[PDB]
RNA sequence: AAUUGAAGAGUUUGAUCAUGGCUCAGAUUGAACGCUGGCGGCAGGCCUAACACAUGCAAGUCGAACGGUAACAGGAAGAAGCUUGCUUCUUUGCUGACGAGUGGCGGACGGGUGAGUAAUGUCUGGGAAACUGCCUGAUGGAGGGGGAUAACUACUGGAAACGGUAGCUAAUACCGCAUAACGUCGCAAGACCAAAGAGGGGGACCUUCGGGCCUCUUGCCAUCGGAUGUGCCCAGAUGGGAUUAGCUAGUAGGUGGGGUAACGGCUCACCUAGGCGACGAUCCCUAGCUGGUCUGAGAGGAUGACCAGCCACACUGGAACUGAGACACGGUCCAGACUCCUACGGGAGGCAGCAGUGGGGAAUAUUGCACAAUGGGCGCAAGCCUGAUGCAGCCAUGCCGCGUGUAUGAAGAAGGCCUUCGGGUUGUAAAGUACUUUCAGCGGGGAGGAAGGGAGUAAAGUUAAUACCUUUGCUCAUUGACGUUACCCGCAGAAGAAGCACCGGCUAACUCCGUGCCAGCAGCCGCGGUAAUACGGAGGGUGCAAGCGUUAAUCGGAAUUACUGGGCGUAAAGCGCACGCAGGCGGUUUGUUAAGUCAGAUGUGAAAUCCCCGGGCUCAACCUGGGAACUGCAUCUGAUACUGGC
């Protein structure tokens, strides 16, 4: 199944592996999943601080 | 199977094999009541039947052929032995 | 063979007895036949901490059934007649 | 689990004095109070419906110190109880033991009241509590640590504890420092900006 | 069976033992002998098999807290780095396809000199050092604790923002 | 006193009303993932592969059953370590005890799992044709002999696992005989059936002075019971599918032998030709059932992890044996798949017991302690066994508590942010000043779970008896895994401890800049093509808090399968029309019946949970006393308008 790469930038490649979550996008018919990002061998959105739990990213030492 | 119970089996063989042999030995012994019902001699049924019901009791209280099993045993000879003859 | 035994169901640290009637077989907490009164191992010094309905014990006993060592030592522990 | 903030930053945005500032004066002021709970709190925020209905029990959140979690669990002992459910809630709100200490002046706040209940510097009937939750019932009485009485804290705060509405379901003392909870309070001795039919609309869906 | 002095006797590590770990009866005191010495580097296994991920991992902490390597997971989940008895970075490659992990894996350059040197002591401060140089901070299997750096100068610096320990290696 | 509680919003259109779906706010979880993470109480923890398992343990116990000595222990006729008085030796099983064996009992409990099972199951309520170890009530019995056999010994094949031939020996092992009724057979006559001893002792007398004998204690036999547990039977109910409409030869019934503990086609023979089914059989798909659990105002919907009852399986299939009870998880036999040891001729095994490994998966734990308590098996008892159980470990997985400071503090700093530059804001927030130290860290003190058991004393206890045994008080020494326990008191010092989502509308909460239909967000509607409250960052704010978010899933809202509670002229929807079997419904009056209906009673509806009012852990969660409730079923006695039968 197809699945949607949420934030801006993904190490996404050839094989990899991912962890797909689940809710659609009414943009892309087809595509009702989203990879969970910073999951497996997705990396997190770089430079994200907003919401990082989503896009999965950690704090930027605060 | 490594477990000290295995003497309790080697022991069930024992019993078994005696059971065996008692519980065979009764049976022909109403097996010859049997036969003399259906040759129809009922003197000889009489007989047998004399023979058998001490040995049918006895392991009655020996706990085989239990209780009344025995008291079916006898009956039903009797009811039969006397019935045509 | 029926016993009056000590069936543990109070809390961690904090147990709760209940004396009852049950096939001997059964478990601890298992199937019984009637619960006849309760012990509190804890209960502090108030009011409380040890019931049981002694004319039934006796009935059950009579009707030939075995008691547990820490139930009779609640039985004569909570005496009889007085 | 406690607040740990700016009190006069709810005290502004509640738009009433929620005595978290008790202490030596009171009655607020020296914050700007109302006119800026923000940095856009010039404001004139018409709010709805449920935005009332929310700021109602938001503020008697805030003027107790209890958390949602909590606050809930309250709300459903109330209903359960028989009575209205508003005047019941308010009960158990007030019969929190720091509640209870705070009323009875043994702090200026009641954010001051939970310090000493936590660090064991009360008790009920006699023997300490240690958690500020303590549903305190009728005729229970509650004393300042014989231990640590009298302090550079709690003397100050009996002061104005004597100088405030005073209490009445209460009987307090000064060199005792003990007191007593002689009833449930009734819905008529306390009152304020706070409205029931408010917050107990608010959980009803 | 039982044994007698000069045998050679096993247990069972479950983190509970590491090298030089004196058992006594009771006699509180340490064996002053047992090397330990520290590792160099290189690396980055990250895996054909396109994952799992634990078995490989589970492989890399499970051959870790035995004497010849040790692994080093930074705080970004998936850039596994290893290090580094001598150079023979092989044994792992075949432990990950043979023991109990059906892995592959392969390798990489890294820009990892240091090695590193896993520290700890008092609190706050070392939160303070947790925080700032982090990003840059690792852990290992065993739940603790390390740096790792990318040259000499920036790992000298790195101890200079100081004073709290070693060095620290321990294996 | 003990069920008295019901919210709507967004989106079809230029707009409107109605229809109708989609979506949102709630509650819930054995959850997972992302970011984060300080305590403690209690609980929870393979939901996936009933997939395969290295290693330890999970069932043994009685010498007051028997032959007995292989070990440690006391003492011995004699020598002695010899320190002539204590100790040391050859043997010695005489005593305590006990390896191996025989026998008794337990291995059918306890623990695991949900595979199979749409009814040999379960739940509910009745019933007739049975059995029941250990525990019990009652009445009597226990007389006298016999033949074997492990162990052991002599050979002997074995790598091991295991044995194989011959001979000897005991018993509560096995077998006759005697004795037999309140028992079985038989209408009666009369026939026929049993058993076991072993201990602690002790006045007579004592005989062949083994001990006979007296006695209490324990155990055996027979019959009738009590209790318990287990069979068996009937009805009602317990998923979906008609794109499954017919199923069935022992099938349905009878008679008669046989059989079982017991009815029975359970089996066999013969004889009738039935039996089931649209009130859905049959066949497929799925599934353990219940008490209950989550949701819901309720009616319902979903669900049956943890806890308790019932069932079933214990490598796959099959079968018996032993025994009260098994067709038997850690028994046996056979077959099947696999695996392991082998000196190659041959053997051995099954974690869905505890813990653990691999595998699978988004994901689910320590190869821990202790039998101190509770409870179970053996024993007269002490005692022995016990991953049952009690505890401990790991994990924020959940629920419930608590802390991460409390007061004071300025035209209100720096900095960040907006600014029409006059200022506003972050903001009493910080600093500073006073203050408190729970929880953690260190150090001291120290409850409760403990009750019994082990040695001595007294009881018109029984006795020939002060011994023995039992009993009840008494005296002494002693009995714990948790355990540096809970809890108490000091020491130090704000000291060690805040994060996550959100701010266009539903929806609490705002601006700057960047970007520019790019990058990107979105649960729905919908944002972005040059001032974006919607993207990304920043300031600020809002909401929760050791958690916050996202996904997943159940109910709700959804009167959106509408019994309560909906619809069909045109929105989805009246068969194209008619006749008509089954089924549903039926004018009116009397008599009768009294099933439905209704009233009263009596059983029953396990405990736990829910609810009510109390009680105990500092509160809570948790624990617990009592009561209601279990809305149901059945039987009996009444009422009779309506309903049904006559």
């Amino acid at each position: 199944v197809t699945s949607y790469i949420g934030g801006e930038g993904h190490n996404l490649q050839e094989h990899s592996v991912i962890l797909i979550r689940g809710g659609r996008v009414k943009d892309l018919p087809g595509v009702r999943y989203h990879t969970v990002r910073g999951a497996l061998d997705c990396s997190g959105v770089k430079d994200r601080k907003q919401a990082r739990s989503k896009y999965g990213v950690k704090r930027p030492k605060a | 199977n490594i477990k000290s119970a295995k003497k309790r089996a080697i022991q069930s063989e024992k019993a078994r094999k005696h059971n065996a042999s008692r519980r065979s030995m009764m049976r022909t012994f109403i097996k010859k009541v049997y036969a003399a019902i259906e040759a129809g001699d009922k003197a000889a049924a009489q007989k047998a039947f004399n023979e058998m019901q001490p040995i049918v009791d006895r392991q009655a209280a020996k706990g085989l052929i239990h209780k009344n099993k025995a008291a079916r045993h006898k009956a039903n000879l009797t009811a039969q032995i006397n019935k045509l003859a | 063979m029926v016993t009056i035994r000590l069936a543990r169901h109070g809390a961690k640290k904090r147990p709760f007895y209940q004396v009852v009637v049950a096939d001997s077989r059964n478990a601890r907490n298992g199937r019984f036949i009637e619960r006849v009164g309760f012990f509190n191992p804890i209960a502090s010094e108030k009011e409380e901490g040890t019931r049981l309905d002694l004319d039934r014990i006796a009935h059950w006993v009579g009707q030939g059934a075995t008691i547990s060592d820490r139930v009779a030592a609640l039985i004569k522990e909570v005496n009889k007649a007085a | 689990a406690r607040y740990l903030g700016p009190k006069l930053k709810l005290s502004r945005r509640e738009g009433t004095d929620l005595f978290l500032k008790s202490g030596v004066r009171a009655i607020d002021t020296k914050c700007k109070i109302e006119q800026a709970p923000g940095q856009h709190g010039a404001r004139k925020p018409r709010l709805s419906d449920y935005g009332v209905q929310l700021r109602e029990k938001q503020k008697v959140r805030r003027i107790y110190g209890v958390l949602e979690r909590q606050f809930r669990n309250y709300y459903k002992e109330a209903a359960r109880l028989k009575g209205n459910t508003g005047e019941n809630l308010l009960a158990l709100l007030e019969g929190r033991l720091d509640n209870v200490v705070y009323r009875m002046g043994f702090g200026a706040t009641r954010a001051e009241a939970r310090q000493l209940v936590s660090h064991k510097a009360i008790m009920v009937n006699g023997r300490v509590v240690n958690i500020a939750s303590y549903q305190v019932s009728p005729n229970d009485v509650v004393s300042i640590r014989e231990k640590a009485k009298k302090q550079s804290r709690v003397k100050a705060a009996l002061e104005l504890a004597e100088q405030r509405e005073k209490p009445t379901w209460l009987e307090v003392d000064a060199g005792k420092m003990e007191g007593t909870f002689k009833r449930k309070p009734e819905r008529s001795d306390l009152s304020a900006d706070i409205n029931e039919h408010l917050i107990v609309e608010l959980y009803s869906k | 069976e039982e044994a007698y002095p000069g045998d050679i006797l096993g247990l069972h590590n479950h983190g509970t033992i590491q090298i030089g770990d004196t058992f006594t009866q009771g006699e509180m005191m340490k064996f002053t002998g047992i090397p330990n010495f520290a590792p160099e580097l290189f690396r980055r296994i990250r895996l054909k098999d396109p994952l799992k991920q634990k078995q490989l991992l589970k492989g890399l902490v499970q051959l870790s807290e035995e004497g010849a390597v040790q692994v080093f997971r930074p705080i970004s989940n998936n850039d596994l780095i290893v290090g580094a008895v001598g150079v023979l970075q092989f044994d792992v490659v075949v432990a990950r396809l043979k023991s109990e992990y059906n892995v592959e894996a392969v390798y990489e350059s890294v820009n990892v000199a240091t090695a590193r040197w896993v520290e700890c002591a008092d609190a706050k401060k070392f939160e303070e050092f947790k925080r700032k140089n982090e990003s840059q901070l690792a852990l290992d299997g065993g739940d603790n604790l390390a740096y790792i750096a990318t040259s000499m100068v920036n790992l000298r610096l790195a101890q200079e923002r100081y004073p709290d320990v070693q060095f620290h290696q321990t294996r």
